[PDB]
């Protein structure tokens, strides 16, 4: 409208709402959905809703790649999202039980999770990078606005997703049975609408095209590297001053510097994976502590279940609490928050977070009388400092982390550090997993080791990070 | 494995609670599911109640209201018939299924390996 923002974000931001408000609405019926109507194990069940999960969070790196690599992005991200709309018809076909039963369902509910699986990732990074690349590279500043829009985008979908899905699966008869396909027929339009104003931005967009098979150069190129060293039974310069500078008798400067400062931002990543496993053990054990703690209110009777709505809403107050004020305050002295700086602070946030919530729990423990009522019972409040915090270090290091993947990476592969930033989630998401069978401690005792691992990860992050050097 | 049985008549308007109790490996390995095989039809499918209890279902018709429940500990599973009818005078059986990944209906006799003999409820 003014300057320093492009109007093609409008269609870029309202996208990444329509379609996560699409997958959540997806995501939460998924469970019923296999339980009720397929009739399937709980084993079955749970299974398979991991395994797509799991899928979904790994497909991005495929996504990234076949962006950067050839076809450029708002071709990656038109052809995913059509393969996305077409695995959201069969999931909605697939729930019909008129045609067919317990074997076209079964195929179809598979074969369109598999494909929602493949959009979500190569719609995940490619977005977030296209969306970027609308701005100037001078325009830094106006870059990290847009970025907030985009996680308070994400994060609003997510919202209204969780208040309207109850709705669709409430009471309504498809054919005689609970009706299934409306409720994934709803995401289905969300997604095709989600499609359309993206398409609908094209001649405003600012399409970059891609700067060769940039995944295969450097794979070769660090190939070659790693293959140079191996003098056995020689050598006088296999590699000095890098493990890079001698992979140049071919692969040009331009190219090692690329993958040098791929390879670097990865190394400082390589911890990340354990930071989102120990802060995602929250939404469960949380719910286990507010089941042991009072919660009337007065006012209006809170179910500990519903206390998890109140990560995305305080996410919603935060980001432009964050974004524009307490950063403005920051910059008001001489203090410099360096985009590195934030994620560390976030990551001491969440320990607190956790140690906060050791605390509330050894409250909860410490109860003794005077139907009887504990007099030392804790109400659902108590637990607002901890989802405080919590949320706090997610706004830091979430919306810190998407800017700086994408500042940092060669103008040849921006959606490949994108997918970088992705890769640890779907690794951290697999740690979870391994690890959620493990459990024999006490609820107390588990948050002050939660907390006292996420100190020691954020050790590691911050002198990591002090030793990083930026791309230049 | 080795589940039984327990129940009798009762009013026609009356309700029953019937009993399946595991002899065998523990309780919480098993899916369990109760069916009912009226004189001189097929067997029905009544309610299921998965290992830990934490997802149950019930027929269509669940004649009133049922509601099944088990205890691992002791292993012993109860179903909960309320509004019981001159119909559904059955021959209500326990069947129980060990943990594993299959694709076959949890509603379904074929996903039940060990059926073990069924009262006689009557109205
Ligand atoms: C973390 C995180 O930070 N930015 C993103 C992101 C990055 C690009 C496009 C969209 C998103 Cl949502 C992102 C993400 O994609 N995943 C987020 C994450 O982690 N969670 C959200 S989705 C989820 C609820 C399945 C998952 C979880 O809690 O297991």
């Amino acid at each position: 409208f003014g300057s320093s923002y492009p109007v093609s974000i409008a269609f870029i931001v309202v996208n990444e709402f329509c379609e996560r408000f699409s997958y959540y609405g997806m995501k939460a019926v998924l469970t019923l959905y296999f339980l009720y109507f397929l009739h399937w194990n709980e084993d079955t069940s749970t299974s398979v809703y991991h395994a797509f999960s799991s899928l979904c969070y790994f497909t991005p790196i495929l996504g990234a790649a076949i962006a950067d690599s050839w076809l450029g992005k708002f071709k990656t991200i038109i052809y995913l999202s059509l393969v996305y709309v077409l695995g959201h018809v069969f999931k909605s076909l697939g729930a019909i039980p008129i045609l067919g039963g317990k074997m076209l369902h079964t195929i179809l509910s598979l074969v369109g999770l598999s494909l929602i699986a493949l959009g979500t990732g190569g719609i995940k990074p490619c977005v977030a990078a296209f969306g970027g690349d609308q701005f100037e590279e001078e325009h830094a500043e106006a870059r990290t606005r847009y970025f907030s829009v985009f996680y308070l985008a994400i994060n609003a979908g997510s919202l209204i997703s969780t208040f309207i899905t109850p709705m669709l699966r409430g009471d309504v008869k498809c054919f005689g049975q609970d009706c299934y396909a409306l409720a994934f027929g709803v995401p289905g339009l969300l997604m095709v609408l989600a499609l359309v104003v993206f398409a609908m931005g094209s001649k405003m967009y600012r399409k970059p095209p891609p700067e060769g098979n940039i995944v295969a150069q450097v794979i070769k190129c660090i190939w070659f590297a790693l293959c140079n060293r191996f003098r056995n039974r020689s050598g006088d310069l296999p590699k000095r001053q890098h493990w890079l500078d001698w992979a140049a008798e071919k692969y040009p400067k331009h190219l090692i510097a690329d993958v040098k400062a791929l390879t670097r931002v990865l190394f400082l990543y390589i911890p990340l994976p354990m930071f989102w496993a120990l802060l995602d053990q929250q939404g469960s054990r949380w719910t286990l502590q507010a089941n042991k703690m009072n919660g009337d209110l007065g006012f209006f009777v809170l179910q500990p279940d519903q206390m998890q709505v109140l990560n995305p809403f305080l996410v919603l107050i935060f980001i432009p609490l964050f974004d524009l004020v307490i950063y403005r305050l920051i910059s008001k002295c001489r203090i410099n928050f360096s985009s590195l700086r934030k994620m560390a602070v976030g990551m001491i946030l969440a320990c607190l977070a956790f140690a906060v919530a050791a605390l509330v729990e050894t409250k909860i423990n410490g109860m003794i009388h005077p139907e009887d009522i504990p007099v030392n019972k804790l109400s659902i409040a108590w637990q607002l400092p901890q989802y405080v915090l919590v949320t706090a270090a997610e706004v830091m290091f979430s919306v810190t982390g998407l800017e700086f993947s994408y500042s940092q990476a060669p103008s040849s592969m921006k959606s490949v550090l994108q997918a970088a930033w992705l890769l640890t989630v779907a690794v951290g998401n697999i740690i979870v997993l391994v690890v959620a069978q493990f459990s024999g401690l006490a609820q107390w005792a588990e948050f002050v080791l939660f907390s006292c691992l996420l100190l020691v990860v954020c050790l590691i992050f911050s002198v990591m990070a002090y030793y990083y050097v930026p791309l230049k | 494995q080795l589940v039984e049985s327990g129940g009798g008549l009762v009013q026609p308007g009356g309700s029953l609670r019937l009993l399946c109790v595991a002899s065998g490996r523990p309780f919480n390995d098993y899916d369990m599911g109760w069916f009912r095989q009226a004189p001189g039809k097929e067997r029905e499918f009544v309610a299921s109640i998965s290992w830990s209890g934490r997802v149950t279902d019930y027929s269509d018709s669940m004649k009133g209201r049922c509601t099944v429940s088990r205890d691992n500990a002791k292993g012993t599973m109860f179903l909960q018939m309320s509004n019981l009818v001159p119909r559904d005078t059955a021959v209500y059986y326990c069947a129980a299924a060990r943990r594993r990944w299959t694709f076959k209906a949890t509603n379904t006799e074929e996903f039940y390996e060990t059926w073990g003999q069924g009262t006689q409820v009557t109205v």
